[PDB]
């Protein structure tokens, strides 16, 4: 009916940011604004394969006056290149993004159970304390030793004890903080 | 927590980058060698934030403007809260009260802390595995 | 001095147990009680290569009057084969022990932040909310819908069929364990 | 928690073992096809355990005698508790009064439920991953 146009980006710009990194639950969505007449058609693959609805739970919806794909709640599995395939009797363009999903973790930080752990050495032995910390935010580690009174030791793994003696005996405790709250574990050392 | 990462930022897909002469700016690169960082935490809260190629720490000016610092500084000490909309904003230590974030423009070039609002894509940040 | 004798088990039943699968955190001891004349000698492998106390966090221990090695602390980097070494003028034996080790998370259940994730549909569309779980202790899921405690109604994902405007609402995923519970809640909206 | 596990008796090594005969024992083989088990809560803390195999569910008798089962029932009920020494105990949900736990001998060979006492290493049980 009218003048053949193969399709074409109409707003090439915003397809720049290739790269689309979510915190997981977020709800994505991709767009290839398009043009063409005939009128173009708009589909899209998940790396390279076709991309049905039931490949992931929640589905997808497809904006096609928008020319997006809207995915709502994305998770780690929903990761991929994701590619908008716009064409007509006339031609056929294309794009492909990526997206990286990242579960966001805010909570105090946490620290491994069991550790530190308790130790009994002999007068002169070196000791060396363990802790394992886990935390989304960045964490601030610093070691106690008691004397609740305490006495930081060190300040930011493991706290090092040299040519302990009986006076090193007592309880010390991992402490872990972020900007959420802080954790900390203890352990007694005996020294013989 | 303890291995380098990127702190992608949204508002146009740009990864934080610290350019070996103290230019800081955003790629769309993951291969560029200075992406990758090295957050620190000095206390609850407050981290370094250094370029694992180079070794430079980010850092804002009293004009507001972020650039590497070959050495740790007040200038490089940064407040990393992890927002309710899940992202991270990292506000300047030293102007803090101003409220000043760092943040990247849709062509991550530099964004001026001073024209930086609690409300703006640009002081977004996602933190990533350098893969 | 005395008559020879290559080194041999001295409580060969106790080795029977191969496997050494501790939790993070525990000491483990490894033994292997032998005799022989003149008294053997006792060293310890790693996968193979020779094991040196620097070679890993709180070193450790070896018992010659034991005929054991003893670790404190274990932790997953310690994980791996660990073979006894029993040698004299006249003979070697050997014996080797696997160990692995388990980080225990005692905590109530963890939801991932985020979900499940509120929605809006339009009626008659389906729906699914998300629920992402982790617990050492065998975590039980239930899904509630809303209707100094809220009325809920016990119904990963959450399946809404053909919904409709009674289907918006709260809806809560929870998860327990024996040590506590928790949960997250989402708000489905329609039009 | 969804995957299969294995159950490890720390008395002996031996992994607990579902028989498709409905003998209940332990090995120390990995290889062993049925070892591999799929634990799911009733309620919290109660829980069912099958063989992944032959999906017969683990299960004591009014004896004390653990057997599997080609359909659950209350005697496959079992409560988990993680204990402080940081090992898993299952005691029968059904025999919990007596305290009744689900145990093992140095043999792996099952052990009688009304032998089993709280200081033991029978009853102390470790989730492994397949691999």
């Amino acid at each position: 009916n009218r003048m053949p146009v193969a399709p074409y980006w109409t707003s090439p710009e915003k397809m720049e940011k290739k790269l689309h990194a979510v915190p997981a639950a977020k709800t994505v969505k991709f767009k290839c604004p398009s043009s063409g007449t005939p009128n173009p058609t708009l589909r899209w693959l998940k790396n390279g394969k076709e991309f049905k609805p039931d490949h992931r739970i929640g589905g997808y919806k497809v904006r096609y006056a928008t020319w997006s794909i809207i995915m709502d709640s994305v998770v780690p599995s929903d990761k991929g290149n994701y590619t908008c395939i716009v064409e007509n009797e006339y031609g056929s363009i294309n794009h492909t993004y990526q997206l990286d999903v990242v579960e966001r973790s805010p909570h105090r930080p946490i620290l491994q159970a069991g550790l530190p752990a308790n130790k009994t050495v002999a007068l002169g032995s070196n000791v060396e304390f363990m802790c394992k910390v886990y935390s989304d935010p960045q964490p601030h580690i610093q070691w106690l030793k008691h004397i609740p009174y305490v006495q930081i030791l060190k300040t930011a793994e493991v706290l090092h004890l040299r040519n302990v003696s009986f006076e090193d005996a007592g309880e010390y405790t991992c402490l872990a903080g972020n900007s959420i709250g802080l954790s900390h574990h203890s352990a007694w050392l005996t020294v013989l | 927590y303890k291995k380098p990462k990127l702190l992608y930022c949204s508002n146009g897909g740009h990864f934080l980058r610290i350019l070996p002469d103290g230019t800081v700016d955003g790629t769309r690169d993951r291969s560029d060698q200075h992406i990758q960082l090295q957050l620190s935490a000095e206390s609850v809260g407050e981290v370094y934030i250094k370029s694992t190629e180079t070794g430079q720490y980010l850092a804002m000016d009293t004009d507001g403007l972020l650039y590497g610092s070959q050495t740790p500084n007040e200038e490089c000490l940064f407040l990393e809260r992890l927002e309710e909309n899940h992202y991270n904003t990292y506000i300047s230590k030293k102007h803090a009260e101003k409220n000043w974030f760092v943040g990247l423009k849709k062509n991550g070039s530099c964004k001026r802390g001073p024209r930086t609002h609690y409300g703006q894509k640009a002081i977004l940040f996602l933190p990533l595995p350098v893969s």
